């Protein structure tokens, strides 16, 4: 019941396999809403995420803070986890409590290939947040240089396409 | 600079506030997690003394600026992680416009492997029909900028900012802040340059809770020295 | 890999789910055509059968002697294995090289409840084999008493229904 989450936090993959052979609920949250998938999504653990996903798991489970596994895997920088999470039906337009999308966090941290993946899977550029800023703004006021470059390319492409 | 290197992963945070406002005492115990690599704070606070007398948005700034994201070319200006793991002391005087004031003293330090922040708060001169303790403040919080400069006389930093709190009727109550951060260690620290710190946050509530509480998510970064 | 068959042969559950957490082919045969599912079907385990089945496995894979997991689980006497094998789509009318059905072997060994289950899952009574005998014959020449009774009840019911 409760010694599952401990083994996901801790990187104990063999203990996860042992608990999944026996009866154990993958969808368990302790005090805040947080899942073994959430915990193996913060720290890269591609093996534990894949085995929790193959046994069936809530791919889009709401944290108490509104976060889903995709938000944590986009914030951290693990590309392979983001690929296997997106291929399994995760939503690319899920919102944070501040209003952030996964693309907002990927532009905030400064990972390039994760932005290229989220752009290739249906994330939109000029979606506001609750304080009113787009991912281009977060890219420019945080010293990220080439994230802002491909975002400015997409904005100019849309604007020049509308001008005709 | 080992104190900088120890923030490399997630750090669990516990905070305890013993406050007394006009003889009315209360406690706030908060627990959560923080990521200093990407300036993220996820916390949850509970009042262990019954109903809270003061609105939550006034207490958020009292309730760990060592978790602010500094970019690489500004790693030369990070004072807070330099003062670890010994800790430091923060002194704040909070001036509420046309109301009373707060005076707060805090210590921020590691206990075991958990960053604790202890805080003693004393609030005076508030009028009993004032919008603060008349519970007229709105449950939302805004983005802000905080201006920071050095102080070699106390070997720490001086900090100022000004918060706009939201009222029901669209009015805005302003609170000014004065703050000194001085270490308790005697070793070398980083004396920073004149710059500022940007902050976004969000306040919410837990669905299956019966005590008085608050759930907080926060993002903080630093800027001003716009070097290439 | 080839370390898996030792794992199921042994009864080592934890070492089966560890090898399955890694990349491992469940459809592996060493010298004779025999599968980790076949090995956990000869001896009795419910746990390895269920974890090998959840990871996807050929439920009816022909042994060199023509046996499938259902034949071995009907000869041995493991009832829960037969239930979970039948619910997973195993064929009840797979034939042996000698011509036997799972009902033939269940009548030969003398398990009553396995006969009642296979009768409830679509096995027929008067199906011949290559030497020409029905399960009722095996029941009468092998000292099984009630097996022959419920088989003769079904045979007489079918014959008297045809008589009108």
């Amino acid at each position: 019941g409760k010694e599952l989450l401990e083994a996901a936090r801790a990187g104990q993959d063999d203990e996860v396999a042992v608990l999944m052979a026996r009866g154990a609920e993958v969808n368990a949250a302790d005090d805040v809403g947080v899942t073994p998938l959430h915990l193996a999504a913060q720290r890269g653990h591609l093996a534990i995420v894949s085995v929790l996903l193959a046994f069936g798991a809530s791919v889009n489970a709401a944290d108490l803070w509104g976060q889903t596994p995709l938000h944590l895997a986009a914030t951290a920088g693990h590309l392979e986890i983001v690929e296997v999470l997106l291929r399994s039906g995760a939503s690319v337009n899920a919102r944070d409590n501040i209003g952030h999308t996964p693309l907002h966090l990927a532009a905030w941290a400064g990972h390039l290939e994760i932005v290229e993946v989220l752009l290739a899977y249906g994330a939109d550029v000029f979606a506001q947040d609750k304080f009113g800023k787009t991912p281009f703004d977060l890219a420019i006021d945080n010293g990220n240089e080439d994230i802002a470059e491909v975002l400015q390319r997409l904005l100019e492409c849309r604007r020049d396409a509308e001008a005709a | 600079s080992k104190g900088e290197e120890l923030f490399t992963g997630v750090v669990p945070i516990l905070v305890e506030l013993d406050g007394d406002v006009n003889g009315h005492k209360f406690s706030v115990r908060g627990e959560g997690e923080g990521d200093a690599t990407n300036g993220k704070l996820t916390l949850k606070f509970i009042c262990t003394t019954g109903k809270l007398p003061v609105p939550w948005p006034t207490l958020v700034t009292t309730l760990v600026q060592c978790f602010s994201r500094y970019p690489d070319h500004m790693k030369r200006h990070d004072f807070f992680k330099s003062a670890m793991p010994e800790g430091y002391v923060q002194e704040r005087t909070i001036s509420f416009k046309d109301d009373g004031t707060y005076k707060t003293r805090a210590e921020v330090k590691f206990e075991g492997d958990t960053l604790v922040n202890r805080i003693e708060l004393k609030g005076i001169d508030f009028k009993e029909d004032g919008n603060i303790l008349g519970h007229k403040l709105e449950y939302n919080f805004n983005s802000h900028n905080v201006y920071i400069t050095a102080d070699k006389q106390k070997n720490g930093i001086k900090a100022n900012f000004k918060i706009r709190h939201n009222v029901e009727d669209g009015s805005v109550q302003l609170a000014d802040h004065y703050q000194q951060n001085t270490p308790i260690g005697d070793g070398p620290v980083l004396l920073p340059d004149n710059h500022y710190l940007s902050t976004q946050s969000a306040l919410s509530k837990d669905p299956n809770e019966k005590r008085d509480h608050m759930v907080l998510l926060e993002f903080v970064t630093a800027a001003g020295i716009t070097h290439h």
